[PDB]
């Protein structure tokens, strides 16, 4: 919900994250402007903003989202976010604070 | 990996 | 208790291991058929009973606390979940340490 | 591992 920012650009995501402190684990999710069927997880780690592409995929008629080409699959963006609030996965840190 | 992103 | 997992069709309360094996055997022994039950003696612990290759396996789910936040895990905190629903929903799509996906609720 | 269970 509050972590989803719609169709904002990468530069805007970096400005929003910088404006709130550059704290480790601060994050937002945005629609990818360069992949229209994808999303981007923008995350602050070690006073730097990183961006992780989330792509949809289909296996046996089942749709899912993944950041690692289907090694870890999620039914929706909420499930991906909730998983990574407790598990790092391929991310360098946990998702800790939602960027307003 | 994905060009232009930090996924690893 | 009024935890959210008690609203789920795969949650069967305090049934025994032998009971879970009979219940899963009665429903076809289909791969991915599963239920979650309360441990008869572990405080706040649960067991995932799962059918794979006509054999029923049992995975202990234990609670743990990281700082002041509780989480559940089947692997001593390698993979952590806030509640049983999040654990089950994850393993419907990802095998994790399990031999197959959770596919059909045993009920 | 947990004795009597299939966790690994
Ligand atoms: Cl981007
Ligand atoms: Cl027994
Ligand atoms: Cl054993």
């Amino acid at each position: 919900q509050l972590w989803f920012h719609g169709r904002i650009s990468r530069e805007e995501s970096q400005r929003l994250i910088g404006q709130q402190g550059l704290v480790d684990g601060l994050f937002l999710v945005r629609e990818s402007q360069r992949n229209p069927q994808g999303f981007v997880l923008s995350l602050c780690h070690l006073q730097k903003v990183k961006h992780y592409l989330i792509l949809p995929s289909e296996e046996e008629g089942r749709l899912y989202f993944s950041m690692d080409d289907g090694q870890t699959r999620f039914t929706d963006l909420l499930q991906l976010v909730e998983f990574h609030q407790l598990n790092r996965g391929i991310l360098p840190c946990l998702l800790r604070h939602c960027c307003t | 990996k994905f060009e232009g992103y930090d996924n690893e």
